């Protein structure tokens, strides 16, 4: 329950969650 | 790819680092 696979929009989430100020660029194709 | 795996396969935190500029 620490590590689950986030699918759909919420995949972007685990990043912005860890991302913070550095932020991320999400890529659905590549 | 790195983004697509997290759903059916697994995401890596250091890859989370990678998604992040």
């Amino acid at each position: 329950f620490v590590n689950q696979h986030l699918c759909g929009s919420h995949l972007v989430e685990a990043l912005y969650l860890v991302c913070g100020e550095r932020g991320f660029f999400y890529t659905p194709k590549t | 790819g790195i983004v697509e795996q997290c759903c059916t396969s697994i995401c890596s935190l250091y890859q989370l680092e990678n998604y992040c500029n």
